[PDB]
């Protein structure tokens, strides 16, 4: 009987978070085609030489 | 380049038209409108090439253009068709049968070709980059509508390394075996002389497209099959003639499989001829054997020249009209050459002293004639070469009368020989 536990941080906004989901939407099509052209155009798949 | 002019070098072939009509004097042959004509009608069946193991008998006196009808149509025939020539007496070896010979004159006028349609690679190779670590490179090859890029492989790298192949050379590409062969350097192909150089023989580079399907031939006669097959030896049909091929499956199978290449379409046939000359020389055996060889459906068609007349067969006592047993006489179609005539013979000797460049008078025409009716026409051509020496050795322009008069009377015909060999000359 001398310890506690705690919490805070109840914050959910229904609109802002669909603006801030929307706006994210933004960060996910920009991984998504970096990812895509990055692969694109560095994997090219081949293979390299020996080091004798 | 340098091939001498023989004594059939002036026909090149049958004068006959499209309706085998023979002409006069046209494509070296003179006269003989009949032999002529059935020598053409002989010549349309073999080019057609549906019967097999047809014989024709070309009899006549000597010299009268029967050996002559036949390098006619040899020509006539051209590549493409096999025509072998034999004389009678070249069947009789000592390692092999008169039979056996027989079968191998007859299977060498048989023709087999393997049509292929196996695709390459033709280009100019701009660079040939390869690093040794298995090796591994790339290739650039170049034709004047495209440039391209190979990755080439273990054992190709082996073989461009083997046939040394470098940049600026035209080379072809066998994709289905690797095989290469480089057909010559482009104007690419230019070294850059500085160093121990002595080759600038350029060519175009090729043109087209890089990789294309063209199409190759492989014609081989039966004889030739039958004899690299015998035994491991697969050389002796330029090693040497050493033969004898047993008549077991070997050749048997050698004719079953071409049937059945014949029918799946691989290679089907390419009849021959078989020009026999002074075919009295064969043996009884070998007119035995014929019987029986003429009859078989991989029987290339013959003909057979003949001089003789009612005279005995070799190897025996039968008196036969050409020295021929009638049992082989009755399987051939019998053409009889007739002798040339005044202007036949004449016209015969103008062809061929015209055929040698050999220019003769009108007077040494008619001396000619008149010498080549008394004797033989043979001797009448061979005095017309002699005849053309004294004219260049006295520096004349076109062979006269006179110097046929000093050849005549220089060099002596047969029956000039006999009469003049009136003591005992040793006989
Ligand atoms: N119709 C012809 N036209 C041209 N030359 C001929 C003709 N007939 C024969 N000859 C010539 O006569 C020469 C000898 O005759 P050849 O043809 O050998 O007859 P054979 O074979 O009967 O001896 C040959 O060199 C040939 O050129």
């Amino acid at each position: 009987r001398r310890k506690g536990p705690h919490c805070e941080r109840p914050l959910t906004q229904e609109e802002l978070l669909r603006e801030a989901k929307i706006t994210e939407e933004l960060n996910l099509r920009s991984l998504e085609t970096y990812e895509r052209l990055e692969a694109d155009k560095k994997k090219q798949v081949h293979k390299k030489r020996k080091c004798p | 380049r340098i091939e001498r002019i023989g004594a059939h070098s002036h026909i090149r072939g049958l004068g006959l038209d499209d309706a085998l009509e023979p002409r006069q004097a046209s494509q070296g042959m003179v006269g003989q409108l009949a032999a002529r004509r059935a020598a053409g009608v002989v010549l349309e069946m073999i080019r057609e090439g549906k019967i097999a193991g047809r014989a024709v008998l070309i009899a006549g006196q000597p010299g009268t253009g029967k050996t002559a009808i036949a390098m006619g149509m040899a020509q006539a025939l051209g590549p493409d068709t096999p025509f072998t020539a034999i004389a009678g007496s070249e069947i009789f070896s000592l390692e092999m049968s008169k039979t056996e010979a027989l079968t191998q004159a007859f299977r060498r006028s048989i023709g087999v070709r393997i049509k292929e349609e196996t695709e390459i690679i033709e280009g100019e190779v701009v660079e040939i980059q390869i690093d040794r670590p298995s090796k591994v490179g790339k290739l650039t090859l170049k034709t004047t509508e495209m440039e391209t890029i190979y990755d080439l492989g273990t054992k190709m790298i082996e073989s461009l390394t083997k046939d040394k192949v470098q940049a600026g050379d035209v080379i072809t590409i066998d994709k289905a075996t690797g095989k290469i062969s480089k057909l010559g350097r482009s104007f690419t192909r230019a070294r850059d002389y500085d160093a121990m150089g002595s080759q600038t023989k350029f060519v175009q580079c090729p043109d087209g497209e890089l990789q294309k399907r063209k199409e190759v031939v492989h014609t081989v006669s039966l004889h030739e099959i039958d004899v690299i097959n015998s035994r491991t030896q697969g050389f002796l049909a330029l090693f040497s003639g050493d033969t004898g091929e047993i008549k077991s499956e070997v050749r048997e199978q050698i004719n079953a499989k071409v049937a059945e290449w014949r029918e799946e379409g691989k290679a089907e046939i390419i009849p021959g001829v078989l020009f026999i000359d002074e075919v009295h020389m064969l043996d009884i055996e070998s007119f035995s054997f014929l019987n029986r060889a003429l009859e078989s459906d991989m029987a290339p068609v013959l003909i057979m020249a003949t001089n003789r007349g009612i005279t005995r067969i070799r190897g025996t006592s039968y008196q036969s009209p050409h020295g021929i047993p009638i049992d082989l006489l009755d399987r051939l179609l019998i053409v009889s050459t007739t002798p040339y005539s005044e202007k036949d013979t004449k016209q015969i000797l103008r062809i061929r002293c015209e055929e040698e460049d050999v220019e003769m008078s009108e007077d040494a025409y008619t001396v000619l004639t008149r010498i080549g009716l008394e004797t033989s026409l043979r001797y009448a051509i061979q005095l017309i070469t002699a005849a053309s020496l004294v004219c260049r050795k006295r520096k004349g322009t076109e062979v006269q009368v006179d110097d046929i008069k000093r050849v005549y009377s220089l060099f002596l015909d047969e029956s000039r020989s006999t009469q003049y060999m009136k003591e005992y000359q040793d006989a």
